[PDB]
RNA sequence: GAUGGGGAAGCUCCGUUUCAAAGGCCUGAUUUUAUGCAGGCCACCAUCGAAAGGGAAUCCGGUUAAGAUUCCGGAACCUGG
RNA sequence: GCUUGUGACGGCCCGUGAAAAUCCACAGGAAGGAAUAGUUUUCAUGCCAGGUCGUACUGAUAACCGCAGCAGGUCUCCAAG
RNA sequence: UUGACAUUGUGAAGAGACAUAGUUUCUUUACUUAUUCAAUGAAGCGGAGCUGGAUCCACGUUCUAGCAUUCAAGGUCCCAUUCGGGGCUGAUCCGGGUU
């Protein structure tokens, strides 16, 4: 039969992401000596909207430890973080909202976001708006940390993996009805070509396993 | 801007051009007060170490 | 001096820009440098079979110095003085020459025919199979031999860049006693001293961090 | 006088 | 014609510093100084030192670029290379 | 869309800064060993892709069978030296 | 009043609505620079130069496509009572 | 998707086979050196300090939208004092592994 859209999407082409207006990839700092041993201070310069993303982003400026210059990082803003705020990242950073800490430095019941799946990948878990990870417990002998994920899954991560204290901002977004095809249209114009969706039953037998009748 | 004299592009003050008068005033005030507070913190910590 | 002040710099985390430091340990070397260093490291780390590993036991400094002093008296005839000999022989129309024998095929033939008084074998020959059979051959034929450090040193001996082997076959009467004394010295210092340990495997060496890990774990097991 | 190769001197101080 | 780039013509092209001249001749400092003494190459002063040196006031030795270009063709330089190979 | 690399029997294909020794600059009478270059600094990628996107600077009057913010007369401006 | 430009504002988004070349400013202070003489080409005036290719005309019930001088098709500016 | 063979190495302990001298076979548990994954500005890894304070830590950084760059000032030996230039430190040492 004819190749279906589910198979046609993998070739790329007209299904690639629409990334013209995106602010940049939202990552933590590269895990360096300062964050491995002490802490480094940055300043929140602006909080911006990123096209195609529910969560707002924060632009945080740090000083380069090896060269006289500034370095700008793009974080996902946690709720309560404001412009002009001092953010502290590292092993020795305090337990305050917006700070970047290793999981082994936080107690049980701590709520984190943008959690690293492995130490150094610069954030993989709980990045969408309103989502967070809970620290279940520690296994200090294995240098491991048990966490609970937004899906309900329990995971074991290295205790050197980092996370941002607090919950991703922008929560409650999906509770408002769109009401309109046009609003769904503008939602997907900034993300990718997956809308509108034609039902497989609605098709001829050649186009889909479900077609015909 | 390359066709005009320096008078048209600056004002006679520190950061004249780049920064406005109130922002310049704020960074002057903050620089002074923070350096004084750093002296205070070093004094307090030295007293704390001397007694401890 | 009233005009000078002390302004010590804080180079802690979150402070002044770090000063320049020696980063020789972290240099991203070129690929050929990395290959040659890792190849030497691998030759150390792997377990080395005895026929290869015997080439780590060479003549000592003093014995090598005396040996090369002996061989430099029999450095072969050069290309500049060969032409002088030929013109003199055309006028006559020359005694028997004394020289160091060199060349792998030639020296192997001399060992097999037992014409070699003393054989020097370079340790750093690549491919190593060119010389890896030579010590057993010399032992089987009853020829004194010594493994020496430097094919380039042997090349200086025989007017070349490198030389895998060198051999003394015939010596002058002024040096027969020196040759015999050197053969006795080599027998006492090289062949007898390293006779057992040449039958051992080599290369049982761990890296620095792996050794530290093993030492820490053994200490932790032995004491708590 | 005129050049034949790509590197020339032609000797004029 | 498009807009030309500054610091490329006039004093900037007319004068060459000692570091640039040594680099262009691909010799050492000692060889370069001896070649200048042999040929009568002498240091020079731009009327506009900042224009000649990209706005710096730092003390610099300048030469005529055409003088250095003519110095490139001196056979004593090739003799110097021959002596280095011999050594 | 080349190079460095890696696929492919091959026509060629991947990929776009990597997986490369990918190049510029400053100082020197380097405590002299006598005619051989020493001490340092800084760093990321070819190229093409818009006569509606970005962009240095010009106007009036006159003039031809047919040219014109381009020629003529007058009056300006930009850029580089 | 019509058209157009612009300002200060307001409404709207689970939509918040390009990049780069290029130009300037600031911070810094390597340095350089006067007493019988210096400095300043970001003030004025004065000197020299600006290459290559396009440029006619139609743009449509006859200058384009539709086998045509074809009632079809084909992007846009100005616009009086 | 599942099995075999090859890529494929090094130990230790426990069960055998030469009839109670060490050449091999199998389970357990290790190791790294091949292979695999990821990152970086291959920058601070690993070990130790007759280093210090209390097995652990650098007591060099947390009211504030400031500032942090010219081989680093200071200290101490020299030079041949002349406009400055060297060395030790400031900033512990060692490694045959960039993480
Ligand atoms: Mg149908
Ligand atoms: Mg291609
Ligand atoms: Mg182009
Ligand atoms: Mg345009
Ligand atoms: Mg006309
Ligand atoms: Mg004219
Ligand atoms: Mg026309
Ligand atoms: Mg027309
Ligand atoms: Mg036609
Ligand atoms: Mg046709």
């Amino acid at each position: 039969g004819r190749v279906i859209r589910n198979q046609r999407k993998g070739a790329g082409s007209i299904f690639t992401s629409h990334t013209r207006l995106r602010q940049g990839a939202a990552k933590l700092r590269t895990l360096d000596y300062a964050e491995r041993h002490g802490y480094i201070r940055g300043i929140v310069k602006q909080i911006v909207h990123d096209s195609g993303r529910g969560a707002p982003l924060a632009k945080v400026v740090f000083r380069d430890p090896y060269k006289y210059r500034l370095r700008e990082e793009i974080f996902i803003a946690n709720e309560g973080v404001h412009t002009g705020q001092f953010i502290y990242a590292g092993k020795k950073a305090s337990l305050n909202v917006g700070n970047v800490l290793p999981l082994g430095s936080v107690p049980e019941g701590t709520i984190v976001s943008n959690v690293e799946e492995k130490p150094g990948d610069r954030g993989a878990l709980a990045r969408a708006s309103g989502n967070y990870v809970i620290i279940i417990g520690h296994n200090p002998d294995e240098n491991k940390t048990r966490v609970r994920l937004p899906s309900g899954a329990k995971k074991v991560i290295s205790s050197d993996a980092r996370g941002v204290i607090g919950v991703i901002a922008g929560g409650g977004r999906v509770d408002k009805p769109l009401l309109k095809a046009g609003r769904a249209f503008h939602k997907y114009r900034l993300k990718r070509n997956s809308w509108p969706k034609t039902r497989g039953v609605a098709m001829n037998p050649v186009d889909h396993p479900h077609g015909g009748g | 801007y390359a066709t005009v004299s320096k008078t048209h592009k600056t004002v006679s003050r520190a950061y004249g051009g780049s920064r406005c008068a109130n922002c310049v005033k704020e960074r002057i005030i903050r620089a002074f007060l923070i350096e004084e507070q750093k002296i205070v913190k070093k004094v307090v910590k030295e007293q704390t170490e001397a007694a401890k | 001096n009233p005009l000078t002040h002390s302004t010590p710099k804080n180079f802690g985390i979150g402070q002044a820009v770090q000063p320049k430091r020696n980063l020789s340990r972290y240099v991203k070397w070129p690929e050929y440098v990395r290959v040659q260093r890792q190849k030497k490291i691998l030759s150390i780390r792997l377990k080395v079979p005895p026929t290869i590993a015997q080439f780590q036991y060479t003549l000592d400094r003093n014995t090598a110095a005396e040996t090369f002093k002996l061989f430099n008296k029999y450095r072969p005839e050069t290309a500049a003085e060969k032409k002088e000999r030929l013109t003199k022989e055309a006028a006559a129309v020359s005694p028997k020459p004394y020289a160091v024998k060199y060349g792998l095929n030639h020296v192997v033939a001399l060992i097999e025919n037992k014409k070699a008084k003393l054989v020097l074998i370079a340790n750093d020959v690549d491919p190593i199979e060119l010389v890896v059979f030579l010590p057993a051959l010399c032992k089987k034929m009853g020829v004194p031999y010594a493994i020496v450090k430097g094919k380039a040193r042997l090349g200086t001996l025989v007017n070349q860049k490198t030389s895998a082997v060198a051999a003394l076959t015939e010596v002058r009467a002024e040096d027969e006693a020196a040759l015999a004394k050197l053969v006795s010295t080599i027998d006492a210092n090289f062949a007898d001293k390293y006779d057992e340990v040449k039958k051992h495997w080599g290369g049982g060496i761990l890296g620095n961090k792996a050794q530290a890990k093993m030492d820490k774990r053994a200490k932790n097991s032995d004491s708590a | 006088k005129k050049s034949t190769t790509s590197w020339s001197t032609a000797s004029v101080r | 014609m498009r807009i030309k780039k500054k610091n490329t013509r006039g004093n900037a092209r007319n004068f060459i510093t000692r570091s640039q001249a040594v680099r262009k001749l691909q010799v050492s400092l000692a060889d370069f100084r001896r070649l200048c003494i042999f040929k009568g190459i002498y240091p020079r002063e731009p009327r506009n030192k900042k224009k000649a040196n990209k706005g710096s006031t730092a003390p610099t030795t300048f030469y005529y670029a055409k003088d250095i270009q003519y110095l490139m063709h001196e056979p004593v330089l090739a003799k110097f290379r021959e002596h280095k190979t011999f050594a």
